[PDB]
């Protein structure tokens, strides 16, 4: 079908530790990421499902892959204590887009940040201005508590969707402890 | 401070500079190579001692212009031996 | 615990093809890969291996990836065409000891105990084996901090076998510096390890580089050895060196004269030989 | 048509597959897949070779499994680069080169894909420097054999060139397929690189070697050299007599004293000579 | 080039190895072996062997098609190695056999004794006896 | 000993023909060679 | 399980016999020397994980 590869990024980072987000804010996530990756999945075949983090050791915990039990095994127990590096979020995922079997695929990051962000916009726009120089379409959701009325977020999806993209979204957070699902019931429709 | 010309001293010298008598040193460099700081062979009669490996210190940036000086003329003696080697062995092995 | 290790030129090759192969990225890329081997009897074997993808980018140079599908599939496809090849560490194109390889051993040490690198080299010129192999040691002293894995060069060499001399001697066919006399001793190191003495000479020369000029660490863990070199000059020539070496030398030109003694008549009783060879045959013939 | 001229270009690291999978299984033929880059009707050049696990106990060419190869075949694609898959070996142990019945079948289920796939034969066992007997072939028709057409119409003055060995003309050879020459690429870049890092002694000759026992052993070898001197005391007495060929067919029981001797002689001085120099020279290198 | 083609004529010693017996030469360089298929030949030798590693029962190798001299051999028996002395000895000593002073002091003069002090037998030269015979009525 | 090495190239001579094996016995062989083959 | 039970006979039938021998000594670490039941005596090598 049509040619993308869906990389998720999973937020780790020390700001979801809590169970007030519901069951568990990591459950929340997580059965958020099983969803839209039978939803991406089951919409096309041609996708293998990888996940990378942000928080201060990037791992690859799941190596690019078309299954997600390996996800879920990582998932579980996956001890989100870590302090968040989103300024190299950027380049630990495009670089791993890099690495992938075909860059005929089109490059689709979702970015999971439920904390707040010591970034400089000067360098995510250094980055976003690199995305717009790389033609990569991301939808970043947010979770947990964070710096309300994202900080330098809507300044980087507004760096990322001009010069006529327009097709990049910013899902920032609800502040209520609900089942993240239909917070995250939007660009699972609609990217 | 001995050069390895003699690094050789006598227990007058150490009676001297540790201003300690004649029956107690023999009891002390024994001491010192049963530490193991230095190590030495002991002499009775002629009163000397062979000190040959002492334990080594620390220097500042001035002792580096002596090993310096020491690694410099060093180089030109493999220098120099070894260009009999490549001038008298050459036809040999081209 | 490591004594040293063995290298073979399959493997040797078998990094070159694939930096040819990745050779059009022509910028900056190091040819990082699994290395496969076995080791017994503590002597480190390398026989076979292949190079995982890998990018990295210079901003921000600690952004490494490894393809651990790319691993365990083809790791098990070699261990299912040889159950007795297996992992052995791990290697990268090294030309200076690059900054991610403090933590590619760390990110792949949970396959090999002593995940071990190799440092080789794609443009080869030296006087001297271009074959690195470190090991990671982790030691906290008194003049730092907890984490110390530094790096410490076990000795290298390039081992041999009876499978491949043949193939590899074919494959040359071009130059070979035998026949053994006193040659390939005045040769391989009465000229070549005097020029192995020279870099080596040279290296605590590119440290002296610090005087007043090169960079912060004064001293500490540097001049104990140096000072144990100064301290291990040998003896000079006035003591006792000259009398046992005139002693041994004077046994050893004996031995020398007696071998020159018998030759000279080996020869003359060949010539004896061709000159009977000679004198019954002018007559003989005509 | 071809033209018996075919020049099938390989490599420098095929050969070492060949002969490290080929010899650690030595007496079961082992085998694999040649993954190289397809050139014209003359040429064809094959960079790449990776070998096949066995299906179970029992010598033969057997079968493939084009998973292995789908899933190997895409291992270095999304690595390296994508070649083509050019042909194809076994490896005879111990007999030299031709093609079996089980080889011939093997090998035609591998022409029918692509017309240019090779069959290769290796034999590890009979090569001990400049041999490989890389002896590669391809059928020939039995279909214009049964014409009695003679086939490959030779254009150029390079396929008769080597001789066939008698035993592949006991076999096949030229009823069933054909020779074909090979050469060998090589390049500037892998030949120092190998040639500078096979034999190289670090500071080996920057040494004593074993000072006690140097004379010690030039001891051990004059002792009894004096008594095979007492030989060339005895072998030079039966001169002016029969025949010296009857003196050639004669000593084929007992030693001789000449050629040990100009052995020990030799072996005496390369002994002290080396040792001599470098006892020298360390006494003005070293202060 | 001569030191290329000189190790290259040992394609033939590889492994398929059959194994004759050297019984003598016709001449330089070819000579005659009987092989243990038990028929005879007439075979050609390999040049780099010394010779004067031969000439009584050599056991040697051959060729297994071409029937032609390939190697020596280091020497080789059947089942009777050497009595392997470990567990080997029948464990019975001299004071266990008792009246046999005449048999047993002979028999020490007989066989042992000359392997010890053989240099009287040469000295004196007394012709020391090659083998030895035994016999009577049984146990 | 070198004087006796240089006084020792005076015998060298009369080394005319090295003949390999043969030609007619090749050809015989070669027919041998070609009915066991054949066989 | 008919298609089965026969299917052991498809490859079954590719066991080639092997002459039953007895070791006489080694004489280096792939050098040995063997005699068959049958007759002469041969210079053989092993596999090299046996
Ligand atoms: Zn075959």
């Amino acid at each position: 079908m049509v040619l993308e590869s869906t990389m998720v990024c999973v937020d780790n980072s020390e700001y979801m530790r809590n169970g007030d987000f519901l069951p568990t804010r990591l459950q929340a996530q997580q059965d958020a990421v099983n969803i839209v990756c039978h939803s991406k999945t089951r919409s096309n075949p041609e996708n293998n499902v990888g996940l990378i983090t942000l928080a201060n050791d990037c791992e690859v915990l799941t190596t690019l892959t078309p299954d997600t039990g390996r996800i879920l095994s990582k998932l579980h127990t996956v001890q989100p204590k870590g302090k968040i590096t989103f300024c190299t979020g950027i380049r630990v995922a495009h670089l791993a887009l890099k690495h992938r079997q075909g860059k005929n695929h089109k490059m689709r990051i979702i970015a999971f940040v439920g904390s707040p962000v010591e970034d400089n916009e000067k360098d995510l726009v250094k980055l976003a201005k690199r995305l717009k120089k790389e033609k990569v379409n991301v939808d970043i959701i947010n979770f947990g508590e964070e710096e309300v009325n994202t900080e330098k977020l809507t300044a980087f999806v507004n760096t990322l969707n001009g010069k006529d993209g327009t097709g990049s979204h910013l899902v920032t957070v609800p502040p209520g402890p609900s089942l993240a699902d239909a917070l995250i019931s939007s660009p699972i429709l609609a990217g | 401070t001995r050069p390895a010309n003699h690094r050789q001293l006598t227990f007058e010298e150490i009676a001297k500079s540790a201003k300690i008598t004649v029956n107690e040193v023999e009891l002390l460099v024994m001491k010192a190579l049963s530490v193991g700081l230095v190590k030495g062979s002991i002499d009775e009669v002629d009163k000397r001692v062979h000190m040959t490996w002492v334990q080594p210190r620390v220097l500042d940036l001035q002792q580096i212009k002596g090993m310096k000086d020491r690694l410099e003329f060093w180089c030109t003696d493999v220098k120099s031996m070894e260009m009999l080697v490549e001038h008298q062995a050459h036809d040999i092995l081209t | 615990a490591v004594q040293k290790v063995v290298v073979h030129p399959l493997v040797l090759l078998s990094v070159v093809d694939h930096f040819n192969r990745i050779g059009k990225v022509g910028n900056q890329k190091r040819v990082v890969g699994v290395l496969l081997g076995s080791w017994q009897k503590k002597v480190l074997d390398v026989s076979n291996s292949f190079a995982v993808p890998f990018d990295e980018d210079d901003k921000d140079d600690s952004v490494w990836f490894l393809d651990h599908d790319y691993l365990e599939n083809m790791y098990g496809m070699f261990k299912k065409v040889n159950a007795r090849e297996r992992i052995v560490g791990w290697y990268h194109t090294g030309p200076k000891l690059h900054k991610n390889d403090i933590a590619i051993n760390e990110l792949m040490k949970r396959y090999c105990p002593n995940s071990v690198l190799v440092i080789i080299d794609v443009k080869p010129k030296d006087l001297g084996l271009p074959t690195e192999a470190y090991i990671s040691v982790e030691e906290v002293h008194d003049d730092g901090t907890p984490t110390s894995k530094t790096f410490e060069h076990v000795t290298s060499e390039i081992g041999a076998e009876e499978a491949e001399e043949v193939g590899v001697e074919h494959l040359l066919r071009d130059i070979k510096d035998t026949t053994v006399g006193t040659l390939s001793q005045r040769i391989t190191n009465q000229v070549h390890g005097l020029k192995g003495l020279n870099s080596k000479l040279l290296d605590i020369r590119s440290y002296l580089e610090k005087v007043a000029t090169g960079k912060l660490p004064i001293n500490h863990q540097i001049i104990y050895q140096l000072q144990d070199v100064f301290n291990l000059l040998p003896d000079v020539s006035l003591q006792e060196f000259v009398k046992a070496f005139y002693l041994k030398t004077n046994d050893q030109m004996v031995v020398v004269y007696l071998a020159s003694l018998i030759r000279s008549v080996v020869a003359l009783h060949n010539l004896i030989n061709n000159k009977i060879a000679n004198r019954d045959a002018e007559k003989k013939e005509g | 048509a071809v033209d018996t001229a075919e020049q099938v270009y390989i490599s420098s690291l095929a050969l070492l597959k060949m002969l490290k999978h080929g010899r650690a299984g030595v007496p079961m033929e082992v085998m694999g897949l040649m993954l190289g880059e397809f050139v014209d009707d003359y040429t064809v050049r094959v960079i790449d070779v990776f070998a096949m696990p066995q299906s179970g106990t029992g010598v033969s060419v057997e079968a493939v499994d084009p998973v292995f190869q789908a899933k190997m075949l895409d291992m270095l694609k999304q690595t390296g680069r994508p070649e083509m898959v050019v042909g194809w070996y076994h490896s005879h142990p111990g007999f030299g080169c031709w093609l079996s019945g089980v080889d011939i079948n093997t090998q035609q289920s591998f022409e029918a894909l692509s017309e240019r796939a090779v069959a290769v034969v290796v034999d590890p066992i009979q090569s001990v420097k400049g041999k490989v007997v890389i002896d590669a072939f391809r059928l020939i028709n039995a279909n214009m054999m049964v014409l009695g057409h003679e086939p490959r119409q030779t254009t150029s003055n390079l396929g008769h060139l080597n001789k066939p060995s008698i035993q592949a003309l006991i076999h096949g050879l030229n009823r069933h397929y054909y020779s074909i020459t090979i050469n060998y690429r090589k390049n500037e870049l892998e030949q120092k690189m190998l040639l500078n890092l096979h034999k190289k002694s670090w500071m080996e000759g920057l040494t004593l070697q074993d000072y006690s026992e140097h004379c010690k052993h030039n001891e051990s070898v004059v002792k009894e050299m004096l008594e095979l001197a007492k030989n060339y005391n005895k072998a030079v007495e039966e001169e002016d007599k029969m025949t010296p060929e009857q003196l050639a067919i004669k000593n084929v029981g007992k030693q001789d004293p000449k050629r040990h001797l100009e052995e020990h002689v030799d072996v005496l001085m390369t002994s002290n000579i080396v040792q001599c120099l470098a006892a020298m020279l360390d006494t003005v290198v070293f202060k | 080039e001569f030191l290329h083609a000189q190790e290259e004529v040992k394609r033939i010693q590889s492994i398929p190895l059959v194994i004759g017996q050297f019984l003598e030469a016709v001449d330089q360089n070819t000579a005659i072996v009987g092989s243990t298929t038990g028929s005879n030949y007439y075979v050609r030798i390999l040049s780099t062997i010394d010779r004067e590693l031969l000439k009584p029962n050599a056991s040697v190798a051959l060729h297994k098609h071409s029937n032609a001299l390939v190697d020596v051999l280091p020497p080789e028996a059947d089942s009777s190695i050497m009595m392997l002395t470990s567990d080997q000895k029948p464990d019975v000593m001299y004071a266990d056999i008792g009246g046999m002073d005449i048999q047993k002091q002979e028999v020490r003069e007989a066989v042992e004794l000359p392997l010890t002090h053989f240099e009287l037998y040469k000295q004196i030269g007394i012709d020391p006896p090659r083998g030895v015979l035994m016999y009577g009525p049984p146990g | 000993h070198n004087m006796s090495v240089k006084a020792m190239r005076f015998p060298p001579k009369s080394y005319n023909k090295d003949l390999e094996s043969a030609e007619e016995r090749r050809e015989r062989e070669q027919q041998d060679l070609e009915f066991a083959k054949e066989m | 399980k008919q298609y089965e039970k026969s299917e052991n006979d498809l490859k079954a039938l590719q066991s080639v016999g092997q002459i039953v021998g007895e070791v006489l000594k080694q004489l280096t670490e792939e050098k040995f020397i063997v005699k068959a039941t049958n007759g002469p005596r041969y210079v053989v090598g092993c596999r090299r994980q046996l």
